[PDB]
């Protein structure tokens, strides 16, 4: 029984480590796709200075 | 003048609880690995 708890106590820890590894790789690229979006924002505006 | 023993027996409430203790332990046991599984799935 003892077995069994201490088993699905093991399988919370990795589940709530795999989370926190999971959000941390997302805020990473939300953060990074930001900073893309900036640098397409110049290249944006850079296009349209060009067709003028 | 005379003495007296006692006995003890089990009853349902182990037939049932105890037995439980294991069954519920390793099911609820599988959702909590079906849910490690979804997760590892996830963060990669």
């Amino acid at each position: 029984i003892k077995f069994t708890k201490q088993s699905s106590v093991a399988s919370t820890r990795n589940t709530l480590k795999m989370a926190q590894d999971a959000e941390r790789a997302g805020m990473n690229t939300l953060g990074m796709l930001g900073h893309q979006s900036e640098q397409l924002n110049n290249v944006e505006g850079n296009l349209d200075l060009m067709k003028v | 003048g005379q003495q007296i023993f006692s006995q003890a027996l089990l009853n349902a409430n182990r037939r049932g609880e105890a037995k439980t203790a294991l069954a519920e332990v390793q099911a609820r046991h599988q959702e909590l690995l079906k849910l490690e599984k979804s997760m590892a799935e996830l963060t990669q």
